């Protein structure tokens, strides 16, 4: 795959088969990513995911993959539940504040409890030797947590070496290193995989300055093309969605 | 008919017996040599049940004829296995599977 | 539950904050580009680029104009932020129009003169809240009777030959609606069994009473200042290849809506006394009579002949007689 | 200084990268100033979030999240497109969200979450695919207009948001009319349900509405059916199967809680003169043999098989004069509810009585007389031992006679002493006699 | 022409036909990208008027008749024996020209491509012929693309030949791209042609490129350089034995890889001949390479099973001792003194043989080559050096 670089014209073709292993698969069709499970495997999705020498049309056909069948299904369902906000009252619920401590200081969004009735995930193991067909439905399991350190690792190492605006981007471009990256955080963070310090990391990166807890310069101020841009603009709307979901609760609460 | 050769020797004298939970890693390949299915991918175990029909008749046959420890090529014909429909989009056809199945633990 | 819903409706929606002016002002300031390495002609301010993309969307051809929430945001910001509104001093007034000048200026620099027509032009004589802010900040910017911006307005007008926009604002006015007297009468029935009604104010009965008020003060603001060019160009659309007479379409609005005041004082001559409900649907239907008449005023002044002419041959004179036998009857 | 709040830190960051660089990608500049705008009108979350939010109990929290999975998969199937699969897929949801509880307990939370415009969506969907060639999936099509009838039925805030849609679905009301064993379980019937038992309703209904379904009966007067002549009925010239839903829905319009809607009776009772041809060949007023002789042909029709029964499961056989007298007892009761009250008419209120005076011209005494008069089969005990049933769904049957009785009452007026009591000789007393005779256990 | 009229009396406008199609394509030519919004949106306003006018006037129809009455004839030659020689020339660029202008017709036009619908069934049924595939390809992409009606005209015989065509004309993008425009439209998948293009293509394995995780393998090999040559002075049998320390099954989701055995190098060089050199191979995955792996003989990239006393694959704990004999080539074999019953013979020996060992990650072994830097756990076989 690594050789694919200088073969323009398999390049081209295997990045519309991974384009049409999307497709087929799209819009929740855990048959056919149930099926696709077998030709595309854990293992290889996973070394694309970190290989630096990956060409760019490779490396975003295979985040998109991986996205398209683990991780689409769960993640259209809670964007869509995302705009209701029932809340069950319950003594957690009764126990929400709008604000952490005395002073009147926000805490780290996404950071507390919530208690808004969500949607449950559910996922199935992508086996072809059992016979029972319920495995055809929910979505193939992947092994979430080590994506989620998987993801962070190297958004930190990509957040370090972009700065430096070196001469040679994992995957030939800033565009290629940072639009699939981005997409996939995006995904895993939509879905609520990230919690407590992984969140607060995470955010840190995102900006040192305004979010620290108690230089480097961030991914807001690092001089970002237009795309990625617009992928740090869909962060920071699930954020201030996270923000009214809070505050929607903390009103309840005192209901 | 289900074939079964040894890769590596087992205890010899436990076998599968009914009413119990098998703990299996396989690698299914093709009868050409390509892999479709692999537990140690997933890096988790596999269990089934003895006798209850829900694994492949070829790959309960050549189980129940298996040693705890023991690492053993699973050949399964295709009357046996996925017989002549097959597995939509995974398996062609009348098609012959073969299984590298490693008995890990009976419960 | 209940008590979510009355407290949303009660406080969260009656809670008002000022921003508009401070907003554009930070839009419109430009932040350091000639400090920015540019290298090459200075970049456009982000307002500006806000009403490129708006007259972008306008100008993009649809079979029909969708709702942009973003529009119906961001045109409401620009109008409050473009007006900011015991007898005040002369230079206290006129430091006030300089402020209000300067304020249009900072909008219809960008080319919200554009693309306040553009948009009316994409309606497609659709009544909408599109519409409705549109005609919004056409009324704020251009309220004073701004002659640069009616130039830019003209201007553009004649070298896009946009028969489209003329075509719009007739259709637009017919689709304006006037006094319903069944309506009425069904809203009585209603309150008089004693069934809550769903409409606070009635509207049913004059459907819009704020859309044809603001229709109507836009074209009169484009006449302001005796603008002859204007004026004439209303009438005859000399470069197009077809000619609306929004002069005539505006004295026939005025005829429907004498016809409905005369039926709705034919309705309450039985009666000894009007109802306030009564009361107020003829508040609205006289604003919006005064504010059709004033429209026409502004149309036929500065001795324009050619207007003069066309109302003379209108039917303005029996809306003249209807309105003059109900204010006989009605003092 | 550092931001310190979200709100600050975007609303620097987006009008920097804005006089930064000139932005060529429209969505770029759609989502900055949106987040901007946001980030400015922080009361716009709050007043866009509190309507959609809900408070439920913890014992039901569960029930509720079944619904909500159901309702999610049933969101995900209007992406997707529609088959057979599908179709399965939305009947057992749509069953399954019947069956919850909380789905009745809390209509609130029903209206917040847009069901009902999901169902919306997915029935036009499927209506305007296929639209000339008869509509597919009309099982389906019955399961969304038979959730669509329920959710009126839950509250009343539910049928005044089902009133918005009244619009597309008289449009759409000829899909299914004809097809028995769909009764019920079509646009028409939802309408019927979004306007049934609501006087506030019932009066915001407005006259367009009416007369487009004044056309569409004026059509089932003028032209048969198609698919029924397609399956080799006898062919009429009119088509009463699909008159009478229209008919229906007439009647639930103008009669509400037992009074009359003037205002909405006045409107129609002047759609349906000023287009005669939607009364039908009896009453043609031009060579029409009248009611009484309509209603006597159409029993004729009902003894032969050859004109009653198609003649080229049991629900496709429609009994063609059953059809025919229901259309008539179905006219003549909406005609008696768009009678006006009589505290009007002792009131003196000239509009009233020249609707009386049109009622009374378009049917005469004597055919509603005559109707009464006419008296029906005795199902009788054989020499075996079974008692031998006439058909429910073919011949004379009793609610035709009580639309007549009906419009005798509401429009003619029984005032007279003589009168009375000819009406009882003519049609009250073998009725009574007949009632009295089927007494018997078995009969009863 | 088709009525077998006489050539000199047919009246045939080629130049004409020909110019007036390049002028066609340049009226209906997209706009560019460079210009500006506002005369994009008036290129698109005239583009989309020209289109409607050319449909309501039916000339798409026309466009089609001029195209099967061009298909009547198999062949460019077959047209220059039919009619003249400059049509035979010109023929195959008309065809071409006609599909061009077709697609350009149809493009961002949805009445245009709804139309199309009840025509694609006959256009597909031309997919095949190597004269039209690209023009047909891309006409079934523009009409795919804009209209759902022509996505659901679609069946299951149709989703079969695009598959076909992928088979018949080699790897193509275009078909790929056309596949995945029949899975979504407008945001509306197709369950069934997803399941059919599923079940169709993928379980081949056949044409789409196949990718898989293999672990790397690295041979080690003395400095020893044997070989037999007519009249030269080298011993013909030689001996060595291999000493497994430690090996690990499974170091990753692959099998351990762990051969021994002999290879020979390309003519007198040093260098080993017939295989790669950095990647998955090993010894035996060539025909210079012979090799072991405790139950397969390995030779050519092939394994043969051989039987063993307790046959298993290569443990802790284990000696394999190998043999080599030039007078008569054998490279026999011999795990823990028990003889295996598989011996390589009869193979080419113009060439230098040495000893190697090829291995993945998790191996400890020790060459034991007798002398100084080992000795031997069994007696050599006699005769053997």
């Amino acid at each position: 795959i690594l050789e694919l670089t200088e073969q323009e014209e398999l390049l081209k073709f295997h990045y519309h088969t991974l384009r049409l292993y999307s497709a087929v698969c799209a819009l929740g069709n855990h048959r056919v990513a149930h099926a696709l499970c077998s030709h595309v495997d854990e293992p290889q999705l996973l070394y694309a995911i970190e290989n630096k020498y990956m060409p760019g049309l490779l490396r975003a056909g295979y985040y998109d993959l991986l996205i398209d069948i683990h991780l689409s299904s769960y993640a259209t369902a809670r964007l869509m539940m995302n705009n209701e906000y029932i809340v069950p009252m319950t003594e957690e619920t009764k126990s929400i504040t709008l604000f952490p401590d005395e002073n009147k200081k926000h805490g780290l969004p996404g950071i507390g409890l919530s208690t808004s009735l969500r949607p449950r995930m559910q996922f199935s193991s992508p086996s072809f030797v059992s016979i029972s067909n319920e495995c055809y439905q929910y979505s193939p399991e992947f092994p979430l947590d080590i994506l989620k350190s998987k993801t962070i690792q190297m958004l930190t190492e990509a957040v370090k070496e972009g700065s430096l605006h070196a001469r040679d981007p994992v995957g030939g471009t800033t565009e290629f290193l940072f639009v699939p990256l981005i997409k996939l955080f995006y995904t895993l963070l939509i879905m609520g995989i990230f919690h407590n310090e992984d969140l607060k990391h995470i955010l840190q990166l995102i900006e040192p300055s305004v979010f620290k807890e108690a230089p480097k310069e961030g991914l807001l101020q690092m001089k970002l093309p237009e795309p990625v841009k617009l992928q740090m603009c869909l962060l920071l709307q699930y954020l201030c969605d996270c923000q009214v979901r809070h505050r929607i609760e903390a009103i309840v609460a005192f209901s | 008919g289900v074939e079964i050769e040894t890769i590596s020797p087992g205890d010899g004298r436990t076998f599968p017996k009914k009413g119990q939970t098998c703990v299996v890693h396989y690698t299914g390949m093709l009868q050409n040599g390509k892999k479709f299915d692999s537990s140690r991918d997933r890096n988790k175990p596999f269990k089934f049940r003895i006798g209850k029909q829900e694994v492949i008749k070829g790959f309960e046959e050549g189980a129940a004829q298996m040693s705890l420890g023991q690492r053993a090529k699973l050949t399964c014909t295709p009357d046996v296995a996925y017989g002549a429909t097959g597995h939509p989009g995974v398996i062609p056809p009348n098609a012959t599977l073969i299984f590298d199945v490693e008995l890990l633990n009976l419960e | 539950n209940l008590f979510l819903q009355g407290y949303e409706k009660s406080w969260i929606e009656t809670e008002e904050h000022y921003f508009e002016d401070k907003l554009i002002e930070d839009l419109a300031k430009p932040g350091a580009e000639p400090p920015e390495e540019d290298e090459g002609t200075k970049r456009v301010d982000p307002l500006h680029q806000l009403i490129l993309l708006f007259s972008r969307t306008a100008l993009t051809e649809k079979c029909k104009l969708e709702e942009d929430f973003l529009y119906m945001a961001y045109a409401d910001i620009m109008a409050k932020s473009c007006h900011d509104e015991e007898v005040k001093s002369f230079e206290e007034k006129e430091m006030e129009k300089q402020k209000l000048l300067y304020q249009q200026a900072r909008l219809h620099d960008r080319g919200a003169a554009e693309m306040v027509l553009q948009t009316i032009s994409a309606s497609k004589g659709e009544t909408g809240p599109m519409v409705a802010a549109t005609l919004k900040l056409g009324i704020a910017i251009l309220n004073g009777g701004n002659s640069t911006v009616q130039q830019k307005m003209l201007d553009y007008l004649k070298e896009k030959k946009d028969v489209g926009f003329f075509q719009s604002l007739a259709g637009l006015m017919q689709s304006c609606s006037v006094l319903d007297l069944n309506a009425f009468e069904r809203q009585n029935k209603a309150e008089g069994l004693g069934m809550v009604t769903e409409e606070g104010s009635g509207e049913k009965v004059l459907q819009d009473d704020e859309f044809t008020c603001d229709l109507f003060r836009f074209l009169q603001l484009l006449c302001e200042g005796h603008n002859s060019d204007f004026q004439n160009y209303l009438r005859t659309q000399t470069g197009n290849n077809t000619t609306v007479n929004i002069i005539i379409s505006t004295v026939d609005y005025l005829l429907r809506v004498q016809e409905s005041i005369s039926d709705f004082y034919w309705y309450y001559s039985g009666k000894d006394v009007i109802d306030e409900q009564g009361q107020r649907n003829f508040s609205k239907a006289i604003q919006v009579a005064k504010q059709v008449f004033n429209t026409l005023t502004e149309y036929i002044q500065g001795p324009c002949t050619g207007n003069q002419q066309s109302l003379a041959h209108s039917r303005l004179w029996d809306a003249v007689v209807g309105f003059l036998h109900v204010f006989a009857h009605m003092q | 200084k550092k931001s310190s709040t979200l709100q600050q830190l975007i609303s620097e960051t987006m009008v920097r990268w804005a006089q930064e660089s000139v932005i060529e990608d429209p969505e770029l500049v759609r989502a900055m100033f949106v987040l901007l705008h946001r980030q400015y009108d922080g009361i716009g979350g709050l007043v866009r979030a509190l309507p959609k939010t809900y408070t439920i109990n913890g014992v039901s929290v569960e029930d509720t999240i079944n619904l909500l999975a159901s309702l999610g998969q049933i969101r995900s199937l209007l992406s997707v497109r529609m088959g057979k699969e599908e179709e399965k897929l939305m009947i057992r949801g749509l069953g399954d969200i019947m069956n919850n509880k909380v789905f009745y307990q809390h209509p609130n939370l029903m209206r917040a979450l847009g069901m009902h415009e999901t169902v919306m969506e997915v029935m036009v969907n499927v209506l305007g695919g296929g639209e000339s060639k008869e509509i597919t999936f009309p099982k389906m099509v019955a399961n969304c207009c038979r959730f669509l009838c329920y959710f009126c039925r839950i509250s009343r805030q539910n049928q005044k948001a089902m009133f918005d849609h009244l619009s597309y679905l008289l449009e759409n009301s000829s899909v299914g009319l004809a097809s028995p064993a769909m009764r019920g379980s079509t646009p028409l019937d939802v309408a019927a349900a979004s306007v049934m038992d609501n006087n506030e309703l019932a009066l915001a209904l407005r006259e367009p509405d009416l007369e487009k379904v004044v056309r569409y009966l004026a059509g089932c007067g003028l032209q048969s059916c198609q698919m029924l002549v397609s399956k080799g009925y006898p062919d009429i010239g009119w088509n009463p199967v699909e008159g009478e839903r229209y008919l229906d829905f007439l009647r639930f319009a103008v009669f509400c809680n037992g009074e009359s809607v003037e205002e909405n009776a006045n409107v129609v009772v002047r759609l349906l003169i000023r287009r005669p041809e939607c009364f039908g060949p009896a009453l043609r007023g031009e060579g029409g043999n009248g009611l009484l002789a309509a209603m006597e042909e159409a029993i004729k029709i009902a003894e032969d098989p050859s004109r009653d029964g198609p003649s080229p499961e049991e629900d496709d056989t429609i009994h063609m004069g059953n059809a025919i007298m229901t259309f008539y007892s179905a006219l003549i009761d909406l005609l008696g509810r768009c009678a006006p009250e009589m505290h009007l008419i002792h009131a003196g209120k000239g509009e009233a009585i020249r609707i009386r005076s049109i009622l009374r011209s378009l049917i005469p005494l004597g055919d509603l007389v005559g109707v009464i008069s006419i008296a029906f089969q005795m199902p009788t005990i054989a020499k075996d031992g079974n008692v031998v049933e006439p058909d429910m769904s073919a011949g004379f049957c009793p609610d035709h006679k009580a639309a007549m009785v009906l419009f005798l009452d509401r429009v003619y007026g029984i005032e007279v002493q003589d009168f009375l009591l000819h009406l009882l000789e003519v049609g009250f007393l073998p009725d009574l006699r007949a009632a009295a005779s089927l007494d018997t256990a078995a009969l009863s | 022409l088709s009525k077998k009229a006489k050539a000199s009396t047919v009246d045939l406008p080629i130049e004409s036909v020909s110019l007036s199609l390049q002028d066609l394509i340049g009226y209906f030519h997209p706009p560019d990208e460079h210009l500006e919004h506002e005369d994009k949106q008036n290129r698109l306003r005239a583009l989309k008027n020209r289109q409607n006018l050319f449909q309501e006037e039916g000339m798409i129809n026309l466009v089609l008749e001029c195209i099967d009455r061009l298909h009547v004839y198999s062949s460019a030659a077959h047209f220059a024996d039919v009619a003249g020689r400059e049509a035979g020339e010109s023929w195959k660029s008309i065809l071409n020209s006609l599909y061009e202008l077709l697609a350009a017709l149809i493009r961002g036009n949805r009445k245009n491509c709804a139309q199309f619908s009840g025509s694609l069934d006959w256009l597909i049924s031309r997919l095949e012929r190597l004269e039209a595939s690209s023009g047909i390809l891309e006409v079934l992409h523009c009409v795919l693309v804009e209209s759902p009606e022509a996505l659901n005209i679609i069946k299951e015989g149709h989703i079969k030949s695009i598959i076909s065509l992928l088979d018949k004309h080699g790897r193509n993008h275009k078909v790929l791209d056309v596949l995945c425009s029949l899975c979504v439209c407008h945001g509306v998948a197709v369950r069934s042609n997803q399941h059919l293009i599923c079940d169709n293509l993928l379980p081949g394995r056949d044409l789409l490129l196949q990718t898989r995780l293999v672990n790397h393998v690295s041979s080690m090999r003395p400095n020893i350089f044997l070989g037999v040559s007519e009249g030269s002075a080298q011993y013909k049998k030689w001996y060595y034995e291999l000493m497994v320390d430690h090996t690990e099954p499974f170091v990753t989701a692959e099998a351990t890889h762990l051969r021994v055995g002999w290879a020979s190098t390309e003519g007198y060089s040093p260098y080993p001949g017939g295989g790669e050199e950095w990647g998955g191979n090993g010894v035996g995955d060539d025909l210079f390479s012979y090799g072991f792996d405790g139950l397969h003989l390995w030779s050519g990239c092939i394994a043969r099973t051989v039987s063993s006393p307790n046959q298993h694959l290569l443990r802790t704990d284990d000696v394999i001792s190998c043999c080599l004999d030039l007078s008569a080539p054998s490279i026999s074999f011999r795990i823990n003194g028990q003889p295996v019953q598989g011996m390589f013979e009869n193979f080419n020996i113009d060439g230098l043989f040495f000893p190697v060992v090829s291995f993945s990650a998790g191996i400890k072994v020790r060459f034991l080559l007798g002398g100084r830097h080992g000795e031997f756990k069994f007696l050599p076989p006699p005769g053997y050096a």
